[PDB]
């Protein structure tokens, strides 16, 4: 019965390998309390967090990709494992998954931890980009994943990757979030905490959409109330949105909404096929996959397909594939993975890493 | 009496859409300093770059988006093309001029182009240099101006071939431009030897010159203002881009005379007599100035500025019979990247989406007002005026 | 003669363009009778407010820079044009502040009644981060507006504003006024009503400093009197604060002490610098101008430099510019703006308004 | 008084004939402002836009020694001799220089900007690689040419070139600078924009260095500290690189570490001799000389010799010539050459020009 | 350390931000897992690391 564990920046996704759907998904959040306690736990982490949010301060153990604290991302991985599971990671070889173009000693850091301190039998690291392309059944394609720290473009034709051509975006979910929370603020709602940060991210998740025309729906808007919608905070509160529902997505097209410099997803997702080989191209215009939880927009996929059709030659067939489980196509990627007869290879004994080290962890591994 | 009354203060540019711009079109290379395109409210004609001799891609406004490489063109030149300028009396007739020391005047189809267009209607040879400068008769039927680089200035009769009159003995040095007055009658010529001439083509007459109009050795343009004045563009000493305004009846000293940058690139001005105002669009520059001319002093008025990011190659206007009326537009400009041509809209913002009687006067028509045999006897004609509320949707 | 109005949450301040101090300066207060009147004005605004506060309820109809009430809006303005300047806005342009990020419905409200409540010729809004800058004399440089509804911190550089880097800090001087009250009830002295609130708002403005080190502070202030001022109160009595002097300012460094999450000015200063690109930083780290009523505090400076400096690379050079006519530098800029001959091109007529809209006053404004 | 222009990918060399080295020497990049200017020039050119690139957005009018832009083309000549030099360009003959194989549309481009737009008296077309076998004092050897767009070996015997044995690489300083971005982001640096390129870039010009063994230094890399180095950003932020110093530069014998399917500089170079004649391989073997920034690298000569020593028989004599001077080269054998009494022959009039055209310009140049 | 193993030694009066270059004591060849001063001397340290070597600096 082997773990497959799907860690991101916002949201860790954890189960068995075989499962159709993660087991455990809860916030990849740790809490500590800001008051003091009056009357006769030091922290808090995942679902538990956000409960008491009121009274403690959420942080992330990973922003943009990159582990901050390595003692907080311990808790996730112990909540995972005896909380969230309520299974011995002694007992059960464990299927990790990494950014693409991971750094080797953010690698290292994760074998020990599985190794030393939670002490598998067996660990295996795997591309996400590429369990996203196991999900779809496929090949050859090129993957966005775009989620809560980062989004990437990995291009993979025939099984091999192409890492020269794998580009990065410093903008995802919690960028977003940020920018929700800003213009709000224009409509006279203030969310400063970390707590009513989770708050407008509930938000943007159930009314925030990708406008096809930008400019055709800003019209819309400010010469109708069809596109208004109502938001009940946790007190009771009624809030109300209009222009800000597909305002805050346009920034994955539009990254100067937040000042950068960058290009959009749709650019990048293009500057990314360009840079692979030339006899290539065609099938990865036709096999674009989104992944990741950003990738939920009602509408982004249309949008998507218009704005790489103006970008792409007109004798090109573009296709975007945006299945209906992609927020956890990483996940049952790998369940699919580990499941595979031809995959039990792969794994990585505790044994072998205690004689070898970390040498045999960045081989059988890309 | 705080601020100076005008309508076209809060005039704004608006880029179109991407799906409506024209793409992949080889822009020409040529270092003369044109629009490098021309439109009607029929069709678009960019100059482009041909391997061999010289072509220019005349295509529908409706047909935008992507354009294919292998699109038919103009191709008839042997040298590449300068200058090319729609008959305002014939939305499919348009001349141009090329290094072959030759203008041709075509014929367009109504529904575009099907196969390359290589024979000609009408082949001027009257020039022995390159002819970069084309300026069709505003009122008179089927009278061209062709100023090639061997300083004459030629008037022909499209119709019958016939070359109407010649001007040799009038240009010193390089011609830069040559702007027609609002009748017809008379036109002004920048030179190199920065010198505005005002020259009566019927007469072969110099009426009014002003020499050093300004003292920078870069070009300089001039046109013809529709109340009778010269609008000039020109550089300083210390390479000061600078606008002037002239009196045909008084050139001591010019009535106004303001100073916009140091940057390089000539600036071509783009008049609107309906709205009198003037578009100054430089070459390789990203932005798009607007100045008023009135009355009032200082009779040169700052409107306000487009600014972009991308450096414009060549710049076509779109008459006043093609634009949106219903949507208060008051011009629009093809800006010419080195492989787009991206139309620019610019709009006075108004609250009613009724028609605005005032920002949409009479304007000058499609119907000629003489012909090229009573232009020569010395008749003089205003310009057909039509109105502008019959396009309102 | 044109008109600067520079409008805040505690205070007005109005005058003509060309002038070197405000000439009007009166509290943004609305007081009206909470008794009935037994001998035979439902509403006071400005100084008649402050003169008869013993019978009246103030009220201020801007919090935290949003206006809660416009109806007393514009009692503001109509005492500002005709009791205090005692011109016909009829006959003068008015040029107007507004706060950094200000929602486009706040402005079109407040250009709405100054064309057709007050029928101005001419009208046009200025960011008070960027008028702070021009009494300055400088076109690059971080300014830290602390007014009396909200800290906002704005990075400018070669006249160039970045909004993504702009920061909102919703702790100001009325946020500290309150604390006050707070914190003089420990000491036996009881302040409830809101005319006792401008009360201890003036003892806040004549008692209270900034510590350069709040614990040495504090231990000093516990073993010695020699911290200790008197206070007397508009009926005679007199009373005495001790440490109060310098915890009250305490707050904006740490806003713990209000049972606030964000940080201070201090780390919000330093955040919005962060926010900048890398190659701007070392401009904005030497010309960190301080504005608004509220940085007025003896030793805010020093403290400003030092908690900066700690924060900064030892490297760069941080430079506090604290002018002491700072608590006037919005005005002070904008009638500088208005008599530059190249602003003239700056204003919006009424004409204009009335045929073009709104749509008029957002461009041409940042 | 001839002036001598040496126009390149990056950077931009421009002097007086006779002089022994460039007076004016700038990156070739036009800045514009990315943001929205707030305080009452709309491109930067050389060192004004690196001075300002915090809020500018850097561009190259020429990529891959292609002129992607001639209208920004025209700037960085303009800026040359008005800004740079301070000279008149009527009034002095200007000596230019062309890639190898340069296509004969670019050369009358350039012809006819010089002659038209500028109006020169006279004008020439210089070959880079001759002209960097003038400074040395050569008539026979082959030239590595690698700058910032493109590599080029070019194989001349005696004066005579072998246009067959000409070979290029797209692969040179500004690829080396992307792969330095890309690698950095393994270590936890972030630089995205083009602002940050030109930090990357000094970062490399540093701190970069040429291993003679790879395996070995990569080893030495992996268990000491002694190849650390530690580069201050511009807002003091200090950064620390190890392994990076020689893994950027390695590239250029290694082009897969791009996904690049060519070969490397060694066996560009060798590829090049052998495609000569047999007779005339020997002097070339001794004659390899290094040109432009990209080969300034520390112990790159000795690098190069290793590689190309077993690549040659053992019986021929490798001698790779490495001037200190070389990052100038191709300029300062524009000036020898222009400082020739034999070469005023070689002069092309304007007046010659404006009735002959191009076809004077093909001929007489190579 | 990007290679080998080592341990920051600095003065108790050296406070505040310290330097990137640094010079640290960076003789393991592995990372060092534990450090110890000698109760009897101030000056004299002892650390092991990954490389199976004890070293008294
Ligand atoms: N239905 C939805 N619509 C829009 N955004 C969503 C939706 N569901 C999740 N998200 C966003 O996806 C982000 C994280 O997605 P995911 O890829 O699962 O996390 P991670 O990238 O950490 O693995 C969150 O920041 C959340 O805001
Ligand atoms: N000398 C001073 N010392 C301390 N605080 C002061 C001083 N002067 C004014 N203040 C406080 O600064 C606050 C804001 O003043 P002001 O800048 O006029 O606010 P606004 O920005 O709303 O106009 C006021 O509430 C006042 O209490
Ligand atoms: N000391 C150095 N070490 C490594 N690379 C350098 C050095 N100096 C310059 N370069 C690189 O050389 C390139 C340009 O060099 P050069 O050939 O002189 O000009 P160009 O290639 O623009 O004609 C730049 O991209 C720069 O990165
Ligand atoms: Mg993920
Ligand atoms: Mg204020
Ligand atoms: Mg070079």
């Amino acid at each position: 019965a082997a773990l497959v564990v799907d860690n991101g920046s916002g949201m860790c996704k954890a189960g068995f390998a075989g499962d159709d759907a993660p087991r455990a998904v809860f916030p990849s959040i740790v809490g500590r309390p800001r008051h003091q306690g009056v009357m006769v736990k030091d922290s808090y982490v995942g679902d538990e967090a956000q409960s008491k949010r009121g009274i403690l301060t959420l942080k992330y153990p990973i922003e943009h990709g990159i582990v901050t604290n390595w003692d907080d991302m311990e808790k996730i991985w112990h909540h995972t494992f005896y909380n969230e599971l309520r299974v011995a990671p002694e007992e059960h070889p464990v299927l990790l998954t990494e950014a693409p173009l991971n750094p080797k000693a953010n690698r290292e850091k994760m074998t020990q931890i599985m190794f030393e301190t939670f002490n598998t039998p067996a660990m295996y690291v795997a591309i996400q980009a590429v369990l996203s392309l196991y999900a779809s059944g496929r090949t050859t394609g090129i993957v966005m994943d775009s989620g809560d720290g980062v989004t990437h473009t990995v291009p993979i034709y025939e099984g091999y990757a192409l890492p020269h051509a794998i580009l990065r975006l410093d903008l995802a979910g919690r960028d977003l979030t940020d920018y929700l929370m800003k213009i709000l603020t224009e409509r006279g709602y203030s969310f400063t905490t970390t707590a009513e940060r989770e708050i407008v991210r509930d938000i943007k998740e159930k009314l925030c959409y990708v406008a096809l025309d930008f400019e055709q729906e800003m019209a819309t808007a400010a010469s109708s109330s069809s596109l208004e919608k109502s938001y009940e905070l946790p007190d009771g509160q009624v809030i109300t949105i209009g222009n800000e529902r597909f305002r805050c997505p346009e920034a994955l097209f539009q990254p100067s909404f937040l000042g950068m410099e960058s290009a959009g997803i749709h650019e990048t997702t293009f500057n990314s096929i360009m840079k692979c080989d030339v006899d290539i191209r065609k099938d990865l215009y036709a096999n674009t996959v989104l992944s990741g939880g950003t990738t939920m927009y009602p509408g982004i996929a249309d949008r998507m397909q218009k704005e790489i059709t103006a970008l792409a030659p007109s004798t090109m067939k573009i296709k975007i594939i945006a299945p209906p489980e992609r927020k956890y196509s990483v996940w049952i990627g790998g369940s699919i993975l580990a499941s595979l007869s031809t995959f039990q290879q792969m794994w990585i004994s505790k044994q072998e890493y205690d004689e070898s080290g970390p040498s045999i962890v960045h081989r059988k591994c890309f | 009496k705080v601020v100076r009354q005008s309508k076209f203060r809060h005039v704004f540019g608006q880029p179109v859409k991407n799906d409506q711009c024209y793409e992949d079109i080889r822009v020409s290379r040529v270092t003369w300093d044109s629009t490098f395109c021309a439109v009607n409210p029929k069709f678009l004609a960019v100059i482009v770059e041909a391997s061999g001799g010289g072509a220019f891609l005349v295509l529908p406004l409706s047909k935008t988006g992507r354009i294919d490489k292998a699109y038919p063109t103009v191709c008839g030149h042997t040298g590449p093309v300068l200058d090319i300028d729609w008959c305002p009396h014939n939305d499919e007739v348009i001349a141009s001029g090329s290094e072959d020391c030759t203008v041709m005047v075509w014929q367009i189809p109504e529904n575009g182009l099907t196969s390359p267009l290589t024979e000609p209607v009408v082949v001027l040879e009257g020039h022995t240099k390159r002819v970069g400068i084309i300026a069709w008769h505003p009122t008179a039927r089927n009278v061209l101006l062709s100023a090639g680089c061997d300083n004459v200035v030629l008037i022909w009769n499209v119709g019958t071939a016939e070359e109407l009159y010649r001007l040799d003995s009038l240009h010193p040095d390089l011609i830069y431009n040559v702007s027609w007055n609002h009748n017809g009658s008379l036109f002004c010529s920048a030179c190199k030897d920065k010198s505005v001439r005002i020259i009566d083509p019927r007469r072969g007459t110099l009426v009014a010159e002003r020499e050093k109009a300004h003292e920078g050795a870069r070009p300089m343009r001039a046109i013809f203002l529709a109340d009778g004045k010269v609008f000039t563009t020109g550089f300083s000493r210390m390479s000061e881009r600078q606008l002037a305004l002239w009196d045909p009846e008084n050139l001591e000293e010019p009535m106004a005379l303001q100073e916009l940058d140091s940057s390089n690139g000539a600036l071509l001005p783009f008049y609107d007599p309906d709205t009198s105002v003037v578009y100054v669009c430089g070459k390789g520059d990203s932005s798009i100035r607007y100045f008023e001319i009135t009355e009032e002093p200082p009779y040169i008025h700052f409107l306000n500025t487009f600014t972009s990011k991308e450096p414009q190659r060549g710049m076509g206007s779109m008459p006043k019979r093609g634009l949106e009326v219903s949507k208060c537009e008051i011009a629009r400009f093809y800006k010419l990247h080195e492989r787009k041509c991206e139309p620019i809209v610019m709009t006075v913002p108004r609250k009613s989406d009724l028609f605005q009687d005032d920002l949409y006067p009479d304007t000058a028509g499609p119907e000629a007002a003489l012909e090229a045999e009573e232009w020569v006897s010395g008749r003089d004609a205003d310009p057909i005026l039509i109105s502008l509320r019959e396009a309102y949707v």
